[PDB]
């Protein structure tokens, strides 16, 4: 059969560097190559497709290229921004060329470069009740990873960046919070 | 749309000897479309025990099929082939000739 | 144009049959189903290469299509089952083989199949105002919203400024939290900030409201429990300004 | 053994 | 010169489903596999006693390109209607012949592809295997999108490659069959057609491969227009032929039929003799 895979499977690069996203097929016999971006939540768009007689294809920062008898496509990223975060899927004709075969993709995180990292942990209280409390790690480097909770009662959340444009600025953040009656530590 | 008749020929696989089981043949060639209705006939009667090869065509895309089946060939009972194809107005009967 | 699909999000109980819609107005020849699982990517179910044409995928087994048009390639769930638990694209092409290749995708219809529905729970939200500590010491305020106790994981969270949904100074977790992981049928919690000016949130006529769209159970879906019937609905937290 | 793929007119 | 063929026939029948579709195999003039699509679950099975012995991988393989091909062949039957404005109503004939030979050194000689459209030349494979030739103007749009879809390359590959490596594979399961030179057995039979005439049948009977060549010649030099029968199966892998020829009565002895087949080291002469 066709057997698609994409190497590596997870990238996580800082922005501005160049990176390279790889598709191997099994059969060397295809019409089309296609490179499709998946943003979280929403389907697929097609970013470049490649003619078996053709050689590359560009798109701004984006060059496709086909290696038919090697049976490999290269997707060269130039100078990495935060917006290339997203899950980059290859797929080509099937044998009887009639539809597409795709490989699992590959998972690009692009790490914005915090200039003035301020790491501090401060403790928010709900706008309702006192006693409902939530601890909040902020503006600290994007090279810093949130270590894992390993308690039932007390939980951590993953890190996203927020980006305050009308401040031309950003910040990651992960959140802490729990029923038991200390943020001090929580985050380590 | 062109249209070709049947070339039919009915013979046996070995030289007919009387009482001795042989194989009747009945060679359909050189017809188009592919469609064809083709029985083989002991004395009148169509033979249910008909086999058929796959079909297939020649150089010129015209179609052959060859219908046979196990017979004991007897100096009284006489053995044909009845095909119908669009090409024919009625159906068209060839006797088995032993010297053919 | 471009291809459509409904429902975006539904919940099954196991042996429910369930038709996944699809169209497209592109006069497209060749469209497809596919399924994506966190694992393994996306797998073809079923393809047609044009009207009254079908045939089976990598995954065919427990599905059905029709191709009664070039508009329409419904995908029919005959007897649901947990393992059809997925997310489920629809694409079409003009050509698959010559350099009209493009395919496009529909936005995807999320399915969760479960024996019991009775597990099934909307979501509780909570808007925790900024830190005085960070007010002082970096002159911005953080405003952070959770959802708890939802289950499936079937929402979507967005903030609402003045009655304006935001897009800009927001980021909400990629996944959300199982609340208890050593459970199976474990509800889930699903956090996001929304970090403004110190006087943006000083500003006492600044209205601040997190949104949860909850996807659960249809009209016509049984109830029988001593508990509201976990609908989709929206469920929100919400917090003035004040200096 | 047969072709794969067979030309679409 | 050894080949691998295979014969592809797609007959749409409005109404009635999808269209008939039937592929059979050759090695040389020996048939040995077959796909036909009137079953509920047709499958590429043998059609020669060799081809017993392989495996679920290679039918089911056989059977899904099979199945694949008779899928595009209805969109092909579709397509060609349309070419040439025709009504939905009627049936309507796709054919396909691919093959590659071996030279006298086992190695690709030559690879061929042919389509016909109603028992007509449609779109050939040119020599390269490369380029296609559109006979009529509406194999021209035919042309341009194989051209565009680069189809040629793909069969170019099987051709060159693919149907090398499996000829040599068929001609080593069951040798013994296909690689076995059967000479003809013939003799010449006389019959009266009326008083002044006779007919002279020279007969070749269970012969293989196929190729034969019957000539009636006279002594010294007005020979009549041979009549040469189609060749025909025996059904038993070998085959029968015979030529005639209409001839004076009382003269039949001046008559020759000479017999060429690559299983006779040197070419046979017969006379009738009464």
């Amino acid at each position: 059969a066709q057997e698609v895979t994409q190497i590596p499977a997870a990238l996580s690069v800082p922005e501005g560097e160049n990176l390279v996203l790889n598709c191997s097929f099994t059969d060397s016999a295809i019409y089309n190559l296609q490179w499709f971006r998946q943003d979280p939540g929403k389907g697929l768009t097609s970013l470049l497709l490649i003619q078996s007689s053709q050689r590359e294809q560009t798109s701004g920062r984006l060059n496709a290229s086909l290696d038919k008898s090697s049976g490999r496509s290269t997707l060269y990223i130039a100078a990495s921004q935060p917006g290339d975060s997203a899950t980059y899927l290859c797929a080509v004709t099937n044998q009887a060329g009639t539809a597409l075969i795709f490989g699992k993709g590959t998972t690009l995180s692009v790490s914005s470069n915090i200039q003035n990292p301020d790491p501090a942990v401060y403790q928010l209280r709900d706008s309702k009740s006192s006693d409902k409390s939530v601890c909040l790690f902020t503006d600290f480097d994007s090279q810093t990873n949130v270590s894992q909770s390993k308690d039932s009662d007390v939980y951590i959340t993953d890190k996203c960046v927020l980006d305050m444009r009308s401040m031309d600025f950003k910040s990651n953040s992960a959140v802490a919070w729990s029923n038991k009656s200390a943020c001090a530590n929580a985050f380590n | 749309m062109i249209q070709r008749t049947p070339k039919i020929q009915v013979y046996s696989r070995h030289p007919a000897e009387n009482g001795k089981s042989n194989f009747l043949n009945c060679y359909v060639s050189g017809f188009h479309p592919s469609d064809i209705e083709v029985d083989l006939l002991k004395n009148g009667e169509r033979i249910e025990k008909v086999e058929h090869s796959d079909l297939s065509f020649s150089k010129d895309w015209s179609f052959y099929l060859l219908y046979y089946t196990e017979f004991t060939p007897t100096e009284k009972d006489e053995y044909a082939c009845r095909v119908n194809h669009v090409t024919l107005s009625q159906p068209k009967i060839v006797k088995w000739d032993r010297d053919m | 144009a471009g291809v459509t699909q409904t429902p975006k999000f539904q919940v099954l109980k196991t042996g429910q049959s369930m038709t996944l819609q699809c169209s497209q107005d592109m006069n497209h020849e060749y469209m497809s189903w596919y399924r994506q699982d966190p694992g393994m990517g996306l797998r073809l179910i079923h393809y047609s290469v044009g009207a009254g044409i079908t045939d089976q995928g990598e995954v065919p087994n427990g599905y059905n299509v029709s191709r009664s048009t070039t508009e329409d390639f419904p995908l029919r769930l005959l007897s649901a089952a947990p393992s059809q638990t997925s997310v489920y694209f629809c694409a079409s092409s003009y050509s698959i083989r010559g350099s009209r290749g493009e395919q496009f995708f529909g936005p995807g219809t999320r399915l969760t199949v479960l024996e019991d529905l009775k597990n099934v729970f909307p979501p509780e939200v909570a808007v925790f105002e900024p830190s005085e500590a960070e007010i002082s010491h970096t002159q911005k305020a953080t405003l952070v919203c959770l959802a708890t106790g939802f289950y499936p994981d079937h929402v979507e969270l967005s903030w609402w400024v003045n009655g304006k949904e935001v897009h800009s100074g927001v980021c909400t977790d990629p996944q959300p939290l199982k609340e208890q992981p050593a459970l199976n049928d474990s509800r889930y919690a699903l956090s996001s900030r929304l970090r403004v000016s110190a006087t943006f949130w000083q500003d006492p006529r600044n209205h601040f409201r997190c949104q949860v769209q909850f996807y659960g159970l249809s009209e016509n879906d049984e109830w029988t429990q001593d508990r509201a019937k976990p609908v989709t609905q929206i469920v929100s937290a919400e917090a003035w300004g004040r200096a | 053994r047969l072709p794969a793929k067979a030309p679409l007119l | 010169s050894h080949s691998l063929k295979y014969f592809h026939t797609s007959v749409s029948r409005p109404g009635r489903g999808e269209p008939r579709f039937i592929s059979v195999g050759y090695v040389d003039d020996t048939q040995f596999v077959r796909f036909d699509n009137d079953a509920a679950s047709p499958r590429m099975v043998p059609r020669a006693p060799w081809m017993e012995q392989e495996g679920s991988e290679y039918w089911d393989r056989e059977t899904r390109s099979a199945r694949d091909t008779a899928q595009i062949f209805r969109v092909n039957l579709r397509t060609l209607r349309g070419y040439y404005n025709q009504s939905e109503a009627g049936s309507h004939t796709l054919q396909w012949m691919h093959g590659c030979e071996l030279g006298p050194d086992g190695r690709f000689l030559r690879g061929y592809e042919q389509f016909a459209y109603d028992g007509k030349d449609y779109l050939t494979l040119n020599e390269d295997l490369r380029s296609w030739t559109a006979v009529d103007t509406a194999a021209q749009i035919s042309e341009q999108k194989s051209n565009d879809a680069s189809e040629a390359e793909h069969q170019r590959a099987y051709l060159e490659d693919t149907c090398v490596e499996w000829l040599h594979k068929y001609l080593e399961k069951g040798k013994e069959t296909l690689l076995h030179l059967e000479p003809p057995k013939t003799h010449v039979t006389h019959h009266p057609i009326s008083d002044h005439e006779a007919t002279l049948r020279c007969w070749a009977l269970g012969f293989y491969p196929a190729e034969i060549t019957l000539t009636w010649q006279q002594d010294g030099e007005h020979t009549q227009d041979t009549e040469l029968v189609e060749t025909r199966p025996a059904g038993d892998g070998t085959f029968q032929k015979w030529a005639a020829v209409v001839v004076p009565s009382g003269e039949e002895q001046r008559y020759t039929c000479h017999v060429q087949h690559e299983g006779l080291p040197e070419p046979v002469t017969l006379r009738w003799k009464p």
